[PDB]
């Protein structure tokens, strides 16, 4: 009755952009990206790959309140490196890793006979 | 065929007017139930 | 071959048992999550009831109709109603099904998922067919009728995901385990006498070398090699739950880049 | 009321498996444990779904209308 | 789940976990004030000075009752009745303001006296929500 629409969980609202990038005032060369209509499905995964980047000095994410599907991702990188680029690269790295996992599953499934 | 009321026991479609005896045709039973709209009701499969 | 390798153990029309090696835990889990929650299926979403003489409430039956598995193999050919251009629904965005049953027998008359009949045009795609898995080939038992007990209704099946209602759950329980010998010290096993004796051994203990007392703690050790087991409800074949699982998770990470690029237009 | 379509916990379809569960117990004379197992109800979440279900529908059908 | 509260699996709730039905029966009678002066179950309208309710009378049929299929809400008039004064004054039954549902069963019988008696049952499916008790 006071319950939200189930679809709001993934469907962007009026003027809701998937990303909102804000600079972290508190630290040098640091950013805070608000991912709207998302969860740990994507957040934990992006943070993990961001952590693989040598040039990434800081990477964390939080789901401030469970009522709303959104997360803030904080990225601090070495000087002369846009955190946007660290995330840009960390994303490709996930897709490429997954593209390999698809093909190598399809290979192993075609090999099966049952 | 016209549908207004149904019997509870014998369950014979009755269809009677305002002040036309609350009893049922066949069995002398005073227990009656209403039709159900021809206004097709919709639900969410959730 | 390239990067994260998959090693299938057992395979069936219902279960896929495999070993996911050379991956990051977060990835194996995020796939796990996607597999359940975000793969699109087709299930009934609108039930318009014409006539009901059942001992069962209109909405009760309505609920059950959603829960019934329906074919989703070629779900990509069907549009999500929301994005379709029609007033409510059409053949491009929906599958219409009709259920009509009556107690013609003196005995109890049963209503099953086989009793549904597609009234919309399928445009050739394998979609909207109620999934039947049982020996007798009746499918899910919706309800039971008497004599004058009649049931007539219309169903509008739509594209959707578990984040909306678990009725669009292409997957049942997904099994997930790693480091059966707790070498990573990820768990501190509760005990009364012996830690190892009290806690049962896993099947996956065969597929990993035990540590041998004399060896010191590997702190450099990181979590890779995840023993997983997917279970299809039937909507989409088991393999495609793992494949579409990968594809959906990709589409997502990609959509971030797509939107990151649109931000660099202003 | 009537055999639920799918186990609450994991979503495994237990709705079809009812009539066969009754036959395995009556006709085949199997025990409730082996019956559920033969039907392929592996984890206990689904086992409870069928094993602990009460099919009241049969009692409601008994009333005349 | 802190301090005697709990977390519930929504994917389970969806599948129909802890889901319940709910019914409420509303009742009315055509009272006889003296002799031949009787109340009448009908769908009333703006005729002289009747103090009619602020709900939807449109859901009532000519008999002054809802058909047992319709979805009723707020203060929607579920029993239309009128008492005369010496034209007509309203004696209708709205739904409980704090409630909503679908008309489940309307029962039209006679009271021992020989006057019109009616009972209206309304159905609602209640789903385990965030502040619900267990
Ligand atoms: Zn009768
Ligand atoms: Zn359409
Ligand atoms: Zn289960």
């Amino acid at each position: 009755m006071n319950a939200p629409d189930r679809f709001e969980l993934f469907l962007l609202g009026e003027g809701e952009s998937k990303l909102k990038i804000d600079p972290d005032t508190k630290a040098p060369n640091a950013v805070v990206i608000t991912f709207e209509k998302e969860d740990h499905t994507l957040g934990n995964l992006i943070r993990a790959e961001l952590l693989n980047d040598r040039k990434v000095l800081f990477a964390a994410y939080k789901v401030e309140h469970p009522f709303f599907a959104r997360f803030k991702l904080r990225i601090q990188t070495t000087e002369g490196y846009d955190p946007k680029d660290a995330l840009k690269n960390a994303c490709n790295s996930i897709i490429n890793k997954l593209g390999a996992l698809k093909t190598n599953f399809e290979t192993e499934w075609n090999l099966q006979t049952l | 065929a016209t549908l207004k009321y149904i019997c509870a026991e014998c369950s014979s479609k009755l269809s009677l007017s305002r002040t036309d005896a609350v009893r049922c045709k066949d069995c002398g039973h005073r227990i009656l139930l209403k039709a159900r709209t021809k206004r097709l009701v919709q639900f969410e499969a959730r | 071959e390239e990067g994260p390798q998959v090693k299938i153990r057992e395979a069936s029309k219902d279960n896929v048992d495999f070993i996911l090696s050379n991956v990051d835990l977060a990835m194996a889990n995020s796939l796990r999550r996607v597999m359940i929650a975000e793969i699109p299926t087709l299930a009934i979403d609108s039930v318009e009831v014409e006539t009901n003489t059942t001992v069962l409430a209109d909405e009760f039956i309505a609920h059950r109709l959603g829960l019934i598995p329906l074919q989703s193999m070629d779900i990509e050919q069907l549009e999500y109603s929301r994005d379709c251009f029609c007033e409510d629904h059409c053949d491009k965005c929906s599958v219409v099904l009709t259920l009509q049953a009556f107690g013609e027998s003196e005995s109890t008359t049963n209503v099953y998922s086989k009793d549904l009949v597609i009234v919309s045009n399928l445009m050739g795609r394998n979609i909207g067919h109620p999934i039947i898995q049982d020996k007798e080939g009746n499918g899910v038992l919706i309800c039971k009728l008497r004599k004058g007990q009649e049931l007539k209704l219309t169903c509008v099946a739509k594209k959707g995901i578990a984040k909306e209602h678990a009725k669009w759950g292409p997957a049942a329980a997904i099994e997930f385990e790693y480091d059966p010998w707790n070498k990573l010290k990820h768990t501190d096993y509760w005990y009364e006498q012996d830690s190892a004796k009290e806690w049962p051994q896993s099947k996956n203990c065969e597929y990993e070398d035990p540590p041998n007392e004399g060896d010191p703690f590997d702190y450099k050790a990181q979590a890779d090699t995840f023993y997983m087991n997917v279970e299809s409800v039937g909507s989409i074949p088991v393999d495609q739950v793992v494949v579409r699982g990968i594809d959906t998770l990709q589409k997502k990470v990609a959509s971030i880049l797509l939107a990151l690029t649109q931000m660099d237009q202003d | 009321m009537i055999v639920p379509v799918r186990c609450f916990s994991c979503g495994k379809v237990v709705g079809d498996k009812w009539e066969s569960y009754l036959n395995l117990l009556q006709e085949d004379e199997l025990d409730e444990g082996t019956a559920l197992s033969r039907l392929g109800l592996k984890r206990y979440c689904c086992r409870r779904m069928i094993l602990t279900h009460v099919d009241l529908i049969e009692k409601f059908l008994r009333y005349n209308p | 789940n802190q301090e005697d509260s709990m977390i519930m699996n929504q994917s389970s709730i969806d599948r129909g976990l802890f889901r319940s039905l709910f019914f409420r029966s509303y009742m009315d009678q055509e009272k006889k004030y003296g002799m031949s002066i009787t109340e009448t179950f009908e769908k009333p309208q703006r005729t002289n000075t009747l103090r009619m309710k602020h709900g939807t009378y449109d859901k009532l049929d000519d008999d002054g009752l809802i058909a047992p299929g319709v979805r009723v809400s707020g203060e929607d008039v579920i029993i239309g009745k009128t008492t005369p004064i010496s034209s007509k004054r309203d004696a209708s039954t709205p739904l409980r303001s704090t409630e909503n549902g679908i008309v489940d069963q309307v029962l039209v019988t006679t009271n021992q006296d020989g006057l019109k008696f009616v009972k209206v049952r309304v159905r609602t499916t209640k789903i385990p929500q965030i502040g619900d008790k267990f």
